[PDB]
Formats: structure tokens, C-alpha cells, sequence
């Protein structure tokens, strides 16, 4: 019904990403919580279903991360801590509530846990303005050189909203991500108004705030 | 427990699309279905292959016969598009269907809106010069982004996104021309020429 | 000696260590409140599956059996001889 | 007779029974992991 999970990660190959999936909106104990692996550029692939009362869990052979689904009854959290990590263990892992029988019915999974598993470090953006060319000038920010995904690019810390059309990042020559967030701005607003993209990248603890100027 | 789905089916509005989950070897009556819009929690369309779980529109339907397991979807709407997954049940752990990406025709083709940008003063200063072209509200999601350094072709360092799903059920595309500040200054016009259904556009910032 | 006459309440002031990673050395004390882990998954400091709190209290109820009755255990420990004698059997130093 | 009930009933097992009413062939292993003899075992720890 509802599942809250672990945060975004960049994980060493061989390390352990511990993905908590905490039960809200329903009862942890009445449902197998399935787990599924969506990697970037891939489809759903089974890893394992947990049982909430039963620590023993069927795990996928396939890719085997020695995945151990631990059923936490105090916090109502089905954990998937995936060991044997790999660049293909970079993935969005959906914990999937389902019945405790050989009835497997899973509708709203976890919101998804976007976990990179890679040797690369967690890196945020290097913020930059975009320079403009009836009365609408084209300016914005090209986000730069960050890792991993995702990134939410706000504007003026909530003081700029409308006109923004955000274009998710390029996979670039470095295998990294440059996205261009652009707010369509008036020419009369130029010089009387400040345009600052606030580009947050969580895994790397990076906040850089910068002005967009003509 | 082996099944597979068609990689995608591109169908047209008001047409019906029955999406195929075809299981290998043994099969049980129970099977399940999905639509996943990209990068989102897969939402269960069908239950036991005979039952659309509550909350799933009447156009999404399901059935199965032997190895065949079908998600019958009817009268496509331009907003509906997603990736359609199925689940083998029992008979040992499962292969989720590889998904059906829904590409719906009759959506509105448009000339991609070019927001083209030079490197910021701090991009030029630092030495990393990115000339940034952007492509907006064009259907289908297609381009060949040809960066023109002056009028010449740029064979390397020009960046190209694969066109993506936007909020409007349109398709947005980014392209940046990455240079040194030296490569930026000495060529006047960096031209974004985007071949869309065979039709290039022109917008540029004179460097 | 039993504190049943006094400390019995249950008495949850008196507490014990229900689990620990190993057996103690003599006169070794542990004030660490850290959360226990019975699995291979880090617990994030919460109770749960294979995750508990190793310090439990014996409830002491005056109606409890003699097994669950409290006892106040006190030890008077000494090095015997060859060391400076501070406490002594009340025999004065002769000539 | 009255209030006298036969303990062990056989389902009618029909291939037309549902996924959960079909007879499953169901086996459950019993093994003590470590701490008891290795007779069925892999290499155990068997080095070169």
C-alpha cells in the first residue's frame, strides 16, 4: 500500500548496500514484500520475496548478491541488504508488498530506491548560469559533472517556479551527467530579478548556489 | 520458470493493444501484469492473469491460455504510455516480463524549440566550454543533433542526449557542445541543427 | 540476602545483561548501551529481527517465586597476605 | 453416527481445481546445518 525505503547510494563492488523498506499504509506482517531489480536501462528482474514473520526468504540465483531479506517487526521494515555488489547492482530496487500464500500480488511497490553501485565517488554539480541570446530571453543553468542520479534542480530556493522546463541529464563523454534546466524569462525582468538555480545532489553532500546573468 | 515479452509494441490511439507475456515450459493459471512509466514504481494491472486488480482502468484487461498470458489494452491515450511488465507465478522464482514500451502514434509532431546557450563565464573561465542546445516539445522522440562549429562539422566533443519523456507527454532533448574556451572563442557561430523526421532546425548563439 | 522485603516493587531498577558478544573477564564492567545484532544486517540502532536490546531487567514482584525473588549479593574481596594491610582482623600490632 | 466424525478426508483433486486447489507435490527438507555429521555435504571445507 505504501513503502518508504533507503536513500540513494553509490556502492563499491563487493560492498553491501543496505536497502531498508519500511511498511506504512498497511501491515508488514500480513504480506510478503517482494523485491525487484530495475537497473538503469534494464527491466524488472526478480531478486527475492521476504516473509515478514519468516526470516527465511527465497532469493534469486541469477544475479546473486547473497541477498538476505531480513524482516524487521519492530519498525515494520523489510530489509534488502545486497552484497556482492556490482555496476549492474546499480539499480532501482522496488520492494513489493504481496500476499503470504503462493498468491503473489504486488501493486504499489516501494517508491523505488535509486542506488548506484559503482567504484566512482559521489559527486555533485558544478553550477553555472546560461547566457541569453517579444521580450523573452533564454537563460538558465547547465548542471555539470555529477554522480549519481537523480538530481532535482530548483530555482531561487523556491522564489522562481514558472517558465521552467527541465531536461534530464546527458550521459556525457565522461559517463557523467549534465542537465540543462531553463526557465523562460522576460526581458523586462532582466536586471530587476535574480535567477539562481539551486542544484541539489544528495549522495555527495553538495549544495552550490549561483546567479544566472545576461 | 522462464517467460518473455515483446520488447515493445508501438500502437496508435483508439486502437487496441493486447500485450503478450508468453511463458516457456511450465505454466500456472496465476499471472500478473504491469504498466511502468519510466523510472517509477511498477503498478500491477492484472492479478492471477484472470483478474484486473481494483483501481486499474477497464481498458487494461488480462487473460491467459496455457503458455499464453495477455494484457489486453484498448483505445490508447497519448498520456497512457509506459512499460508493461508481467509476472510468472509459482513454478520456482520468476522472470518479470521484459516490458512493453508504449509508443503511441498520432501524438503531435512539432519543430523542437531550441534554447541554445554558450558556456557560462565561469565555464569559459575554468576552461570547460559547453555550448548548450535544447530541444523541446517534439514528437516522436527523435533527433540527429548536428553541431556546427562555424559552418564546419564537429566530429567530437559534441554531446547528445537520447530523447526523453517530458511532463506534457512531449519529448525534450538536451545537447551541449563541449569545448575548451579556445575552441569556443575562435569559431563565431555554434549552430544547433537538429534533424527531426528529416527536418533540421537552426538556432545559435554567436560566440 | 533477599531484598524482597524492601526492593521488591516488579522492581525494574535492578537490571541485567541478557546478551553480550562474549564471556566476561573478572571484574569487567560494561556501560555501553549499544543495540544488539543477531543477524548479518546492520540494525540502524533499532530493535527488531535479529536486533534487540541486550540489557534486560529482572522484574522483582513480592509475589514472585523464590527464583524470581530479589537477592542483594555483596562480596568483600581481599588479596590475603603479602600486601599492605588496610582492613584487618581487629588484632592490634604487638611489640 | 451422530457426533462421530471421520478424521482423514481426501479432497477431490480435479485438474479443474484452482491454482490453490490443485494438489501440489510438496517436500520439506530436514537438515541441521553445522554441528552434526557431514554425510550429505559438499566439499565441506576440502582444500587442495
Amino acid at each position: 500500500v505504501q513503502l518508504v525505503q533507503s536513500g540513494a547510494e553509490v556502492k563499491k563492488p563487493g560492498a553491501t548496500v543496505k536497502i531498508s523498506c519500511k511498511v506504512s499504509g498497511y501491515s508488514f506482517s500480513n504480506y510478503y514484500i517482494h523485491w525487484v531489480k530495475q537497473a538503469p536501462g534494464k527491466s524488472l528482474e526478480w531478486i527475492g520475496y521476504i516473509d515478514p514473520f519468516n526470516g527465511g526468504t527465497s532469493d534469486n540465483l541469477k544475479f546473486k548478491g547473497a541477498a538476505t531479506l531480513t524482516a524487521d517487526t519492530s519498525t515494520d521494515t523489510a530489509y534488502m541488504e545486497l552484497s556482492s555488489l556490482r555496476s549492474e547492482d546499480t539499480a532501482v530496487y522496488y520492494c513489493a508488498r504481496s500476499e503470504y500464500d503462493p498468491y503473489y500480488v504486488m501493486d504499489y511497490w516501494g517508491q523505488g530506491t535509486t542506488v548506484t553501485v559503482s567504484s566512482a565517488s559521489t559527486k555533485g554539480p558544478s553550477v553555472f548560469p546560461l547566457a541569453p541570446s517579444g521580450g523573452t530571453a533564454a537563460l538558465g543553468c547547465l548542471v555539470k559533472d555529477y554522480f549519481p542520479e537523480p538530481v532535482t534542480v530548483s530555482w531561487n530556493s523556491g522564489a522562481l517556479t514558472s517558465g521552467v522546463h527541465t531536461f534530464p541529464a546527458v550521459l556525457q563523454s565522461s559517463g557523467l551527467y549534465s542537465l540543462s534546466s531553463v526557465v523562460t524569462v522576460p526581458s523586462s525582468s532582466l536586471g530587476t530579478q535574480t535567477y539562481i538555480c539551486n542544484v541539489n545532489h544528495k549522495p555527495s553532500n553538495t549544495k552550490v548556489d549561483k546567479k544566472v546573468e545576461p | 520458470i522462464v517467460l518473455t515479452q515483446s520488447p515493445f509494441q508501438s500502437v496508435s490511439p483508439k486502437e487496441k493493444v493486447t500485450i503478450t507475456c508468453r511463458a516457456s515450459q511450465s505454466i500456472s493459471s496465476n499471472l500478473h501484469w504491469y504498466q511502468q512509466k519510466p523510472d517509477q514504481s511498477p503498478k500491477l494491472l492484472i492479478k492471477y492473469a484472470s483478474q484486473s486488480i481494483s483501481g486499474i482502468p477497464s481498458r487494461f484487461s488480462g487473460s491467459g491460455s496455457g503458455t499464453d498470458f495477455t494484457l489486453t489494452i484498448n483505445s490508447l491515450e497519448a498520456e497512457d504510455f509506459g512499460i508493461y511488465f508481467c509476472q510468472q507465478t509459482n513454478f520456482w522464482p520468476y522472470i518479470f516480463g521484459q516490458g512493453t514500451k508504449l509508443e503511441i502514434l498520432k501524438r503531435t509532431v512539432a519543430a523542437p524549440s531550441v534554447f541554445i546557450f554558450p558556456p557560462s563565464d565561469e565555464q569559459l573561465k575554468s576552461g570547460t566550454a559547453s555550448v548548450v542546445c535544447l530541444l523541446n516539445n517534439f514528437y516522436p522522440r527523435e533527433a540527429k543533433v548536428q553541431w556546427k562549429v562555424d559552418n564546419a562539422l564537429q566530429s567530437g566533443n559534441s554531446e547528445s542526449v537520447t530523447e526523453q519523456d517530458s511532463k506534457d507527454s512531449t519529448y525534450s532533448l538536451s545537447s551541449t557542445l563541449t569545448l575548451s574556451k579556445a575552441d569556443y572563442e575562435k569559431h563565431k557561430v555554434y549552430a544547433c541543427e537538429v534533424t527531426h523526421q528529416g527536418l533540421s532546425s537552426t538556432k545559435s548563439f554567436n560566440r | 540476602w533477599n531484598s524482597n522485603n524492601l526492593d521488591s516493587k516488579g522492581n525494574y531498577n535492578y537490571l541485567y545483561r541478557l546478551f553480550r558478544k562474549s564471556n566476561l573477564k573478572p571484574f569487567e564492567r560494561d556501560i555501553s548501551t549499544e543495540i544488539y545484532q543477531a543477524g548479518s544486517t546492520p540494525c540502524n540502532g533499532v530493535e527488531g529481527f535479529n536486533c534487540y536490546f541486550p540489557l534486560q531487567s529482572y522484574g522483582f514482584q513480592p509475589t514472585n517465586g523464590v527464583g524470581y525473588q530479589p537477592y542483594r549479593v555483596v562480596v568483600l574481596s581481599f588479596e590475603l597476605l603479602h600486601a599492605p594491610a588496610t582492613v584487618c582482623g581487629p588484632k592490634k600490632s604487638t611489640n
